[PDB]
């Protein structure tokens, strides 16, 4: 399309100059002397809009990726947070928002350009330094393009998004998070960055405060939780608990917040996803621990467990087969026919 | 988490 290459012409040519700016900019000069290029004078937001627009249909993305859309939007976003910083100029949150939501687009179902945007490491670190931004809507288009580029991550991708520091940028974003949903992006990628590695669920961990938290998205008792929170915290916890399993310190902190017990409620959701990520983490934290152990006999986990082995779906049949064997493996004293007596 | 379009 020509309008299509009409704009993203547009939009490289601005980039250029911003980059022919940056590398004669020199310190300690006037304002006046050589001055920064202003994209509301060179038209962009609204060539980002139209494209953002476009990015929706798939023949237009398909037209888009023929003359190296993602790259040029990617570059957009990228020079404008590195010479405007962490601003509040509504011009230049709203450019980052549609280029953001294009990237989105554009990444989405498409592994090819997942890998490009990932391979672009200035880019990404731009990114995820706009986590701080005080405009929460950003935070929620940053958080979609983070979330979109760690689903069906490449092995290289994994590396990058974990070298730029994704995983604690988007951890201590989520505890500051006011907006449901900016939250349910944040941890939307959590969920698949937690995946990925045991470092990524190690750094998760490592966050003052971040498990404390996590628990606290699982609870039905609260006026901020929603179904798609409780979703995403459990699934990031089902996630990092084959670390925590082997963690004292990480286990204590999930019993001070009442974990096994608000786990055990979960089995009784009629949300499947709920369900399933509390058998998986079950699994884990039902192994090799006799205080939790013993805890997940008094409340009744055994009969619970049980009622789910015979699930179709395999996480919810395995997991809770699983910790079901584990507490039948290590059944507190106070359980055996010699204490009952 | 999954992915999923702009908004």
């Amino acid at each position: 399309h020509h309008h299509m290459l009409h704009l993203l012409e547009q939009i490289r040519a601005y980039c250029e100059t911003c980059w022919e700016w940056q590398e004669a900019h020199e310190p300690g000069m006037d304002q006046d002397k050589n001055p920064m290029p202003a994209p509301v004078e060179h038209q962009i937001c609204p060539a980002v809009c139209v494209l953002m627009k476009l990015s929706f249909d798939e023949e237009h993305r398909h037209a888009m990726n023929e003359l190296g859309g993602l790259q040029a939007i990617a570059e957009l976003l990228q020079v404008d947070c590195e010479m405007y910083g962490l601003t509040n100029d509504h011009y230049s949150i709203t450019l980052r928002r549609y280029a953001g939501m294009a990237l989105t687009n554009l990444t989405f179902g498409d592994v090819a350009n997942k890998a490009t945007l990932c391979s672009m490491k200035g880019c990404m670190r731009a990114l995820v330094a706009q986590l701080k931004s005080e405009s929460e809507d950003l935070q929620q288009v940053i958080a979609s393009v983070l979330r979109n580029l760690s689903w069906r991550a490449d092995v290289n991708s994994k590396k990058t998004l974990r070298e730029v520091g994704s995983v604690k940028a988007l951890m201590e974003c989520a505890l500051e998070v006011k907006k449901e949903s900016t939250l349910k992006s944040v941890l939307s990628a959590l969920w698949n960055l937690s995946a990925h590695c045991t470092e990524n669920k190690a750094d998760i961990c490592a966050v003052d405060g971040a498990l404390a938290f996590l628990v606290g998205t699982l609870t039905y008792r609260s006026q901020t939780n929603t179904l798609a929170i409780i979703e995403s915290g459990g699934g990031i916890l089902r996630n990092v608990s084959s670390l925590i399993a082997t963690n004292e310190d990480h286990r204590q902190i999930l019993r001070e917040n009442n974990c096994l017990q608000t786990l055990l409620q979960h089995l009784k959701s009629h949300s499947l996803t709920i369900v399933s990520n509390a058998c998986g983490t079950l699994w884990n934290l039902s192994a090799r621990n006799p205080k939790d152990q013993e805890a997940l006999w008094d409340m009744g986990a055994v009969s619970m467990l049980k009622n789910l082995i015979h699930s179709k779906h395999k996480m919810i049949a395995m997991g809770s087969a699983a910790a079901l064997r584990n507490l039948m493996a290590n059944r507190p004293a106070k359980y055996k026919d010699a204490n009952i007596m | 988490g999954g992915e999923a379009l702009a908004w």
